[PDB]
């Protein structure tokens, strides 16, 4: 309960960073 | 309870952000054809 909770969050912190350095990849081509 | 709650929301949060990223991706690639025939 606990540990997933906190391992969703993070995983979700970072394919949420994949997505902003996506964006700045469209934006730059 | 509400630890199982939040974990289903960052459930709906994790959907919502691989929908968005592989619509990034789908973005990437069609700047990178682009990009390729200008190029060319």
């Amino acid at each position: 309960i606990k540990i997933e909770i906190k391992s969703n969050k993070d995983a979700l912190e970072e394919r949420k960073r994949i997505l902003k350095e996506a964006k700045e990849e469209n934006k730059r081509i | 309870k509400g630890q199982q709650e939040l974990n289903l929301q960052i459930g709906t949060e994790l959907n919502g952000v691989n929908a968005e990223i592989r619509k990034e991706t789908e973005i990437q690639e069609s700047l990178e054809g682009k990009n390729k025939k200008f190029d060319y």
